[PDB]
């Protein structure tokens, strides 16, 4: 048979995360670091995933990867952040957001009203959490 | 979010 391109291999496992194929994806991506590890985004994608699958410790060990090898990443630090909101460790989601949100206006990118939307839901779900 | 959008981006 053919062995992929760590490239080819992304965008399958871009393909199945559009499917809600998560462990696939996952897995896919884990072929791409295989093939090339020093590339930022495989390890960011595969984190979502593992977001999705509710295994918050090797999210945030994703999103680790990921920073070491792209600290200027904007998505690995919104990734990183609503990884965070969802284990209730509020105050480094907001910082981690917020990172994300100077990046991309340092970059002069659009990721929608994604990462101030975040950014609000974090600070409701903190406040709330604080006064119950 | 848009995660998809996030996931598949080039940037
Ligand atoms: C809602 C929506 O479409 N958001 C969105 C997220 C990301 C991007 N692009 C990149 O992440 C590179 C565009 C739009």
């Amino acid at each position: 048979g053919a062995s992929p391109s760590a490239q080819e291999l992304k965008e399958q496992g871009n393909r199945l995360f559009v499917g809600r194929k998560y462990p696939e994806a996952a897995a896919c991506y884990g072929r791409a670091i295989t093939r090339n590890p020093l590339v930022a985004v495989y390890y960011t994608n595969r984190a979502l995933c593992y977001l999705k699958m509710q295994q918050h410790e090797q999210a945030l060990a994703d999103c680790r990867r990921a920073l070491e090898l792209d600290g200027q990443s904007v998505k690995a630090h919104f990734f990183l952040g609503q990884c965070q909101l969802e284990m209730e460790s509020y105050d480094e989601a907001i910082a981690n957001l917020q990172r994300a949100y100077s990046l991309a206006k340092e970059q002069r990118l659009n990721f929608g009203d994604d990462i101030p939307s975040a950014l609000r839901i974090a600070k409701k779900k903190r406040w709330n959490s604080i006064e119950e | 979010p848009c995660y998809e959008a996030w996931v598949l981006c080039e940037y």
